[PDB]
């Protein structure tokens, strides 16, 4: 079974990235929508932090399973 | 009883649906009540 | 078959439409672009602690020093060649289409 | 870019010029094939197309046919394919019976005389392709069986 | 009244439905119609061509599709300034329809009735009455 | 060719030379009904034989009647 | 917010008069009969709902409330599939003994000896043995005990009104705008997410806790009535950490993403459970929270009322290349404005579902002691075959009637469509040469086999004892499969199925599954089924291409998708219309289903069921004869339909008597629809006509007019009951045979 | 076959098989003298009722003479 690790800060880094990495990825590649403080809304942070727990899920799934944790 | 509805149920499809069911279940009652009657009795 | 270059030849792909198949350019790039991320290991059996690339270009090498047999059915070979060719044909696919049509 | 355009110029001829119908690759194949290459008599046509059908033939009959676990499997190989190519003879011969007024257009694939030239280039060159292949597969162990001498 | 070769053809991108050999060595069918418009209409033979503003030309195998195309002419477009011709490989264009520049629907003097029979088709002859006699069936 | 008769009933009403999918018939002047006009068949080496004239019409018995006779390239519509 | 609810309030009056006028949708039949042909034609277009009205908004307002129609008859079908369960079943009876009692639900009333059918099922118990596989998903649901299958009953009933409700409310009542329909981003994104994505989710909770915890009792040995009541794991989570100790940590795990604490009811096993030869339901729970996720992340691709998702016309529009010109341009305007293009590729999908569905139960049995139900695995693996058989070819239906109705030129020009229709030559001469090779080299090797054998010319054969045309690439595939667990999957177990190969699975000494193997006799029928499919997509394309215009019909779209002929002319064009080929496609596919569950059927009976004894060898049920009697029609003949008709033709006076008479009664009925089909109109209206003298000597002749069924229905009806006589003869033989040996 | 499947079904094939003949190369080279064309609708039921009737002697003939040569009673 793919090792996992309980909560820790190292868990909550990873997350915090992902989110963030995904909140500039989306203002950069969102079609339909300062340069996070021009029409940024709700539905615009929404689905960037919710693909951010996608990411930062597979990644700390991932760095578990390979070791970086 | 409303009279569209009983012109329905006077439609041919109806009427051969249910006289043939009731014509079936009193042949399947007297088969129940009256079975193996291969000849008439006499 | 012919290979044509990039440079500029008389070649066309259909009956009045002169085009540029790049067979260098794309062969060369999907070959490396396919193969340098294949080098990545892994523990697994089939490749044995080599990449996809490298297991694969082992097992050519052990197949043909016994030149006339054959590898056989569970022989890794035949896995490690299918793998291997359909990224790299999808490479050279989706490296055609974007060499070709984007230009740049 | 378009690839798919009609054939040869005209939008409403029952063709399309597409890269398998089309491209240099194909156009150069088939103006080569001996059928289509230009300065060939329809001889030389017969013959070359001959060469290489009779050829083959010898091998189908020989590994698979009735005698082929046989030591005549190669006799019986190579008199089947003689026979197919005596009954196909017959058959090119009659196609120019029936297809071709006689004319005096010798040149041509498709004359009285031009079919009669290339149905004689092909039985020639047929038994000839055919007994090249017989004596290759009689004297080499490689090609009796299928390659199965080096195992 | 001749076919004029040079009228430009439909903007077509081809297709496998086209004539074939036949065409070229017994006979090929014409058609000819104005369009007030560049747009869009269905070939016979396959998918869609586009019919340019003025005189258009097209080529078919059979007389049929060439009326086909102007039945859809004259019901979605309303042209109805079709002309259909006969091609022999000889060179002779042969016009065919409308044949003497009105619609048969519409009637027309010095046409002649043919295959007009003077009874109704119940007072045919027998065949056996006209067994080993060339003598027609209708009456 | 196909042998298309047009028989004395014909009431004129032009719907079998409508229907013809390849222009065989065609309608000329009359005085035997009241529309004063009768189909006519001029051009059977173009009837493909499909019968659309038949179907159309609306006499009793057809007034227009479609034999099919000798198949040539024009009446077995071969577009090849 | 472009995406919006739009409704007419009270549309249709709920009025019984258009009742009491049979044909009132259409101006031709509303006007009333005249022969008898109005009658027929009154069934047959009823349903045609864009033949009746031109607005795309009443045609979608009919749909939508055909669907809850449909729905609602499927919940009442549901619904007494559990009342039958629940009061005329030994259910209960089957639970204690899966291994040694044979599932029942129907019991028959006696009538006129009819009683018979009531035969010895098991478990103090008379009825009519079911093989639908209910009792395996009852215990596989966690069921255990007739009460619940009332309550199940009666949530079905329920559901079943709601449906009708619904179908009345949003036709007469509340009936949703065109522009409601055409939001196909937002029907998508609900239909992922909400429909497929918390459908799998809600289903993966009812398994992790009720069927995880009851069928761990059930498998442990414990009796149905000593098991806790399914709501006695949801409380008390300490007894479910009893059965299952990553409960002890609760869902701290799951938003932790510690998700490894899981792995004792999230498991990746593969294979089959030991004890009741099915899948591991652990399993099972983990592929459908799996599902779920991608479900539900599926469903937030496409753009509605928020700035973020795809615009599927943006998509298509960009996927063009230098061969296929202007691309898929067209295709969303196409999808959006057609339903009948909508049901072409749903029911091709729908029925390809349905195939493969057929496919992975049997060799991956999912339910508990389902694998070892012969009659089971039988049925639903044949009744799956035809459903994705009928489906794909009203797939080609539904494209024709497109192409037809729905298709116009001038949208789509230069497009994927556009390209197709403009060189189907080549498609269909492909198509043509592909079959004809196909049906040379694979019929052909059957009929050089049953030459060669009948000569005497055994080692002149194509088999596995003399030439062998061995299926190496399934075969190697086949190897690939048993070295995944530990190797290319490394964290799996065991196999995803034991047919790649493996180990023998034995419940109560019957074969569960064990590896299928592939020879001489396995090329040959898979070459014939590459054969079937290639000429039932050459007729049902050839159908979809042509159905607008031919070389020899220049205007067939006028024509329209039915219609007989255009007349005896041009040689003859009997049988020149789009409906025309899906009447000659059900007849190959009814070939090529047929094939495919006989290949089943002798397969699995000759090399995989059977009984394990000492030495742990199989006994199968035909032996063993299919690698050397399947290479020739008359091992097909003899060792597969003579042998095994034995059961359904000495059933009589058995409870399988039944099966008996429908045997013989499908015989009839296939042979009858040859009348129809061999036979033509002209024949019957003339033989009529003295029919209705006799009447009229009588002073009796209807003032409906008798007619002879149109050419089309005549088609329809000899292919209707080809279809019930030829399916139905194949139903009792497969179903009398594997209840009597299975 | 000749009795199920009619002609327009049939000669809508040999059209699609007439153009691939013309356009193969090395085998347009051959050509027909008779135009390819689908049986009549006359003509297939009289080979459908041919096959029928020859597949129906040639399976009795078959039975009742093995049959009764097997049994030899
Ligand atoms: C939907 C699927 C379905 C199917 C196929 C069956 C099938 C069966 N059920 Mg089950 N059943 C179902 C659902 C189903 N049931 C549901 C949902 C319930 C819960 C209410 C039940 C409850 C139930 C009980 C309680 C019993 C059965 C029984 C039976 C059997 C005999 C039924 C019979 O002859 O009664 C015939 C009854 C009649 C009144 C005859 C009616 C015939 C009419 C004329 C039909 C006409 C329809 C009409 C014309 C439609 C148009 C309407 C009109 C306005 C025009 C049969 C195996 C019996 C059984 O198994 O006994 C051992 C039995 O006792 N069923
Ligand atoms: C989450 C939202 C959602 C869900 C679940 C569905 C579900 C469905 N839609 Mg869709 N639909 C949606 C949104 C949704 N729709 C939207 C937003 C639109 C507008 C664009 C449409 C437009 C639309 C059309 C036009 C059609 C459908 C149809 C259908 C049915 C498909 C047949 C089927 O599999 O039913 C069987 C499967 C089932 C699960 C049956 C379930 C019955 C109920 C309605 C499901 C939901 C119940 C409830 C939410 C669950 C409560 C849980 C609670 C106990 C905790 C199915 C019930 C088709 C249909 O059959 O019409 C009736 C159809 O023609 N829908
Ligand atoms: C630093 C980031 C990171 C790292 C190291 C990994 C690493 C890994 N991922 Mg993860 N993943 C990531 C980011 C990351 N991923 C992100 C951002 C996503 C998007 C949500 C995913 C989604 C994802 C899924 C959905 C799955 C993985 C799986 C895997 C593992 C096996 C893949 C494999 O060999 O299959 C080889 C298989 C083949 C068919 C190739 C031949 C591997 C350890 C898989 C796994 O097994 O996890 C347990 C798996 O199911 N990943
Ligand atoms: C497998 C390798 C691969 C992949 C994934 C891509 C992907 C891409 N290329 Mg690149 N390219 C490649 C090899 C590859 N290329 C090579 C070898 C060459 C050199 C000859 C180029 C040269 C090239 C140029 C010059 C340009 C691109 C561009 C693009 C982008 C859009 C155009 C395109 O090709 O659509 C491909 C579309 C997709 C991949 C996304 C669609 C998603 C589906 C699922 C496709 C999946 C296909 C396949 C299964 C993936 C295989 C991966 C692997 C297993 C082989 C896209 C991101 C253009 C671009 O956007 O600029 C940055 C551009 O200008 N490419
Ligand atoms: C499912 C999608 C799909 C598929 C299968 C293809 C397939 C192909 N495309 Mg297309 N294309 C697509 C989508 C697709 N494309 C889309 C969406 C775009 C828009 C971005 C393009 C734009 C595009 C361009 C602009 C070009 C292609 C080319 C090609 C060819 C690649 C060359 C090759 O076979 O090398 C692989 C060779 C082998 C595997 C050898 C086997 C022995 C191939 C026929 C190129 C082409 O025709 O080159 C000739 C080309 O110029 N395509
Ligand atoms: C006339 C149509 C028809 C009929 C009468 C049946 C009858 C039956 N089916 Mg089948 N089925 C059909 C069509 C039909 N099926 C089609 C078209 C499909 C493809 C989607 C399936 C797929 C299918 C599966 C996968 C299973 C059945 C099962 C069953 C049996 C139990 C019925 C039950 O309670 O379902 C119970 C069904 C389940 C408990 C599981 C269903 C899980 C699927 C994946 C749900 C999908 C729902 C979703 C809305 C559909 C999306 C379709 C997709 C293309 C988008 C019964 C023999 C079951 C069986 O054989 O048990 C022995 C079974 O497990 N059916
Ligand atoms: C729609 C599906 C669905 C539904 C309605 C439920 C409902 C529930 N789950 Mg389940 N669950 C589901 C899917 C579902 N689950 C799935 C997919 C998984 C796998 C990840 C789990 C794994 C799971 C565990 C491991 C536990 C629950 C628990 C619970 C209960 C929540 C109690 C709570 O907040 O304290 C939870 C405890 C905390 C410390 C927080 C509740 C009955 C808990 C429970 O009551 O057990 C019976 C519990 O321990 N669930
Ligand atoms: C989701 C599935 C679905 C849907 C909604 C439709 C819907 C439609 N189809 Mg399509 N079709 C489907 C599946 C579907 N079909 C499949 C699977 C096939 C392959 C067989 C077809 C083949 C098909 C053709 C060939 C045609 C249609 C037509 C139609 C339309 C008219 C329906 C009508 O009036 O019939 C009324 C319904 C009947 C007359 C029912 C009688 C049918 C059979 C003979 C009775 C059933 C026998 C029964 C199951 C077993 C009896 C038991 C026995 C022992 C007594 C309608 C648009 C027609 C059309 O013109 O559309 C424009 C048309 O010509 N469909
Ligand atoms: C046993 C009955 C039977 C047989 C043999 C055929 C045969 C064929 N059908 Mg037909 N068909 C049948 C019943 C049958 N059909 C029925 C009942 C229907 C009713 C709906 C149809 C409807 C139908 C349609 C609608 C279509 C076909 C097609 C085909 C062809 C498939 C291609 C093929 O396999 O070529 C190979 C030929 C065979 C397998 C025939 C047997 C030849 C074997 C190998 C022995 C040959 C011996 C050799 C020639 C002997 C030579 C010497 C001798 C002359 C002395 C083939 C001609 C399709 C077609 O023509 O497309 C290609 C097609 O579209 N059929
Ligand atoms: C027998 C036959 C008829 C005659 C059959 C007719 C006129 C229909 C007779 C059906 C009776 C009148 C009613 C049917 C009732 C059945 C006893 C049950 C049918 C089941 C559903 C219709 C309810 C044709 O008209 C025909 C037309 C074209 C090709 C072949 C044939 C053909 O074979
Ligand atoms: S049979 Fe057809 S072509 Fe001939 S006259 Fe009648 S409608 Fe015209
Ligand atoms: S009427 Fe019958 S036989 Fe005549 S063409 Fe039409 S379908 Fe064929």
């Amino acid at each position: 079974v793919p090792q996992t690790v309980a909560w820790s800060a190292k868990t909550g880094a990873v997350m915090v990235l992902s989110n963030i990495l995904c909140i500039v990825a989306g203002r950069y590649v969102i079609q339909v929508k300062s340069g996070s403080f021009a029409g940024f809304g709700l539905p615009e942070l929404l689905a960037s932090t919710s693909l951010g727990h996608i990411v930062g899920s597979g990644a700390i799934l991932g760095l578990s399973y390979v070791g970086v944790l | 009883m409303d009279s569209n509805f009983l012109k329905y149920l006077s439609t041919a499809p109806v009427l051969f649906t249910v006289w043939l069911s009731f014509t079936a279940s009193f042949i399947i009652e007297a088969n129940r009540f009256f079975p193996d009657m291969l000849y008439f009795p006499m | 078959l012919s290979v044509v270059a990039q440079s500029k030849s008389d070649f066309e792909i259909s009956d009045g439409t002169p085009y540029t198949l790049n067979v260098p350019l794309v062969g060369a790039a999907s070959f490396i672009g396919w193969v340098v991320p294949t080098l990545l290991p892994s523990q697994i059996a089939l490749y044995g602690g080599k990449g996809l690339s490298t297991a694969f270009f082992a097992s050519i090498g052990t197949n043909l020093a016994k030149f006339p047999a054959p590898p056989g059915m569970t022989d890794p070979f035949w896995l490690l060649c299918f793998i291997w060719h359909s990224g790299l044909f999808a490479t050279m696919i989706l490296g055609s289409i974007g060499y070709n049509g984007y230009a740049g | 870019s378009q690839f798919i355009k009609p054939y040869n110029d005209d939008p409403f001829v029952g063709n399309l010029a597409t890269p398998v119908s089309t491209s240099s690759f194909t156009k150069s194949l088939l103006s080569n094939l001996p059928a289509y290459r230009a300065g060939l008599s329809p001889l030389l046509r017969g013959v070359e197309i001959g060469l290489t059908h009779g050829y083959f033939l010898v091998g189908p009959f020989y590994k698979l046919g009735p005698l082929r676990n046989s030591d005549v499997a190669l006799l019986s190989g190579f008199f089947s394919a003689l026979g197919l190519i005596v009954i196909l003879v017959a058959c090119l011969t009659i196609y120019g019976v029936v297809s071709f007024e006689e004319t005096e257009a010798k040149d041509q694939l498709q004359t009285a005389k031009g079919w009669r030239q290339f149905t004689s280039g092909w039985l020639v060159g047929s038994v000839g392709g055919a007994s090249f292949a017989y004596i290759l597969i009689s004297n080499i162990p490689f090609l009796q069986t299928a390659g199965m001498s080096m195992l | 009244e001749t076919l004029n070769l040079q009228i430009p053809s439909p903007t077509f991108e081809g297709s496998t439905g086209g004539w074939l050999r036949a065409a070229e060595v017994e006979e090929k069918y014409a058609i000819t119609w104005t369009s007030p418009k560049e747009q869009v209409f269905e070939m016979p033979t396959g998918g869609a061509a586009i019919m340019r503003q003025g005189e258009n030309l097209l080529y078919l195998a059979r007389k049929e599709q060439c009326l086909a195309l102007a039945t859809q002419v004259k019901n979605s477009f309303k042209i109805t300034d079709y002309k259909v011709y006969r091609i022999f490989p000889s060179g002779e264009v042969q016009y065919l329809h409308p044949k003497d520049g009105v619609f048969p629907e519409k009637v027309n003097a010095g046409r002649v009735g043919v295959g007009n029979v003077s009874h109704s088709i119940g007072k045919n002859l027998n065949p056996a009455q006209i067994k080993f006699t060339s003598k027609s069936f209708n009456g | 060719s196909h042998s298309v008769k047009v028989y004395d009933t014909c009431i004129g009403c032009t719907q079998c030379v409508r229907a013809c999918p390849c222009d065989v018939l065609e309608m000329v002047s009359w005085d035997g009904c009241k529309a004063g006009q009768i189909a006519s068949a001029p051009r059977t080496e173009d009837c493909i034989g499909c019968k659309r004239c038949e179907t159309a019409c609306p006499t009793d018995f057809l007034s227009v009647r479609v034999y099919l006779g000798g198949e040539t390239t024009r009446s077995m519509g071969l577009a090849y | 917010k472009k995406v919006s609810i739009t409704v007419d309030r009270d549309p249709v009056a709920t009025s019984f008069e258009k009742w009491a006028q049979p044909g009132h949708f259409s101006r031709t039949l509303a006007k009333g009969p005249k022969t008898t042909t109005w009658i027929w034609n009154l069934h047959a277009d009823v349903h045609d709902f864009d033949s009746h009205t031109n607005s795309l908004e009443d045609i979608s307002r009919k749909i939508f409330s055909a669907h809850f129609g449909q729905l609602s008859i499927i919940f009442l079908w549901l619904s007494g599939m559990y009342f039958h369960g629940a009061r005329f079943s030994n259910y209960s009876a089957w639970l204690s003994n899966p291994t040694a009692v044979k599932p029942s639900a129907q019991v028959v009333w006696p009538i006129v000896g009819q009683e018979v059918l009531n035969g010895d099922v098991g478990g103090g118990f008379q009825g009519v043995q079911v093989t639908s596989g209910f009792f395996q998903i009852w215990r596989s649901s966690g069921i255990t005990s007739e009460v619940e299958l009332y309550w199940c009953a009666l949530a079905g009933l329920i559901m079943s009104g709601l449906m009708i409700f619904a179908g009345w409310f949003h036709y007469h009542k509340a009936a949703p705008k065109l522009e409601w329909f055409q939001n196909a981003e937002s029907m998508l994104n609900h239909h992922l997410s909400g429909l497929l994505g918390l459908g799998c989710l809600s289903w993966a909770g009812h398994q992790i806790h009720v069927s995880l915890p009851v069928n761990k009792l059930l498998d442990a040995g414990v009796a149905p009535q000593e098991i806790p009541l399914p709501h006695e794991f949801l409380v008390n989570r300490d007894l479910m950490a009893q059965l299952y100790p990553s409960f002890s940590k609760g869902l701290v795990p799951f938003f932790t993403l510690n998700w490894s604490e899981y792995s004792d009811f999230l498991t990746f096993k593969g294979g089959l459970n030991p004890v009741t030869g099915g899948l591991w339901l652990s399993d099972t729970a983990h592929h459908h929270l799996a599902l779920a996720v991608l479900f539900i992340v599926a469903g937030h691709m496409y753009r509605t009322n928020w700035g973020i998702g795809h615009s599927m016309k943006e998509i298509l529009e960009a996927h063009k290349g230098p061969f296929t010109g202007e691309g898929h341009k067209g295709l969303y305007e196409i999808l959006t404005t057609s339903w009948h293009a909508q049901l072409a590729i749903n029911l091709a999908m729908l029925g390809s579902v349905s195939i493969i569905v057929a496919h992975h139960m049997y060799a991956m049995p999912p339910y508990p002691y389902i694998a070892t139900d012969y009659p089971t695995q039988l049925s639903i693996f044949t009744h799956h075959m035809w459903i994705g058989g009928f489906c794909v070819c009203g797939g080609a239906a539904h494209a024709g009637i497109f192409m037809v109705r729905d298709y116009n030129p001038a949208q789509n020009y230069n497009n994927l469509l556009d390209r197709v229709i403009r060189h189907r030559d080549a498609i269909i001469s492909h198509l043509n040469w592909i079959c004809i090779f196909l049906g040379f080299h694979s019929f052909g090797l059957y009929i050089h086999n049953d030459t060669m054998r009948a000569l005497g010319r055994t080692q002149d054969m194509f088999s596995d004892t003399a030439i062998q045309l061995k299926p190496v690439f399934a075969q190697w595939v086949q190897s690939i499969h048993t070295l995944a667990p530990g190797n290319t999957t490394p964290n799996a177990l065991a196999t995803a199925s034991y047919a790649f190969g493996g180990d023998v699975v034995a419940v109560g000494n019957k074969v569960a599954m064990m590896p299928i193997s592939l020879g001489t006799a396995d090329f040959m029928v898979h070459h014939i089924h590459a054969f079937t499919i290639h000429v039932t997509v050459l007729i049902l394309l050839k159908g979809v291409l042509f159905s607008r215009n031919s070389r020899l019909i220049p205007d067939k779209a006028n024509l329209g998708f039915r219609f007989p002929c255009d007349g005896p002319g041009r040689g003859g064009t009997c049988q020149s219309s789009a409906w025309d080929s899906v009447f000659l496609g059900l007849f190959w596919m009814y070939n090529c289903i047929s094939v495919v569950i006989f290949h089943f059927s002798w397969k699995m009976q000759s090399d995989v069921w059977g009984t394990v004894q000492s030495d742990g060898t199989v006994t199968h049920i035909t032996g063993g004869n299919f690698a050397q009697s399947a290479i020739t029609i008359n091992g097909w003949l003899r060792d597969f339909l003579w042998a095994q008709a034995s059961q359904v033709i000495q059933s009589y006076g058995s409870a399988l008597s039944a099966y008996g008479l429908i045997f013989l009664g499908a015989h009839f009925i296939w042979a009858f629809s040859l009348m129809f089909l061999f036979s033509g109109r002209g024949y019957w209206q003339e033989l009529i006509e003295s029919i209705v003298w006799a009447h009229n000597k009588l002073n009796v002749a209807p003032a409906i007019q008798p007619r002879a069924l149109s050419i089309t229905q005549g088609r329809a009806v000899g292919l209707a009951h080809y279809l019930l006589g030829g399916i139905g003869t194949t139903w009792a033989f497969f179903l009398a045979r594997i209840i009597s040996v299975g | 076959m000749f009795l199920i499947s009619w002609r327009g079904y049939w000669q809508e094939l040999i059209e699609t098989l007439v153009w691939a003949h013309e356009r193969t190369p090395l085998a347009n080279l051959v050509r027909w003298k008779d135009k390819p064309v689908a049986l009549s609708i006359v003509q297939a039921r009289l080979v459908g009722l041919i096959h029928f009737t020859a597949g129906y002697i040639f399976t009795y003939a078959a039975f009742v003479i093995a049959s009764t040569t097997g049994k030899f009673g």
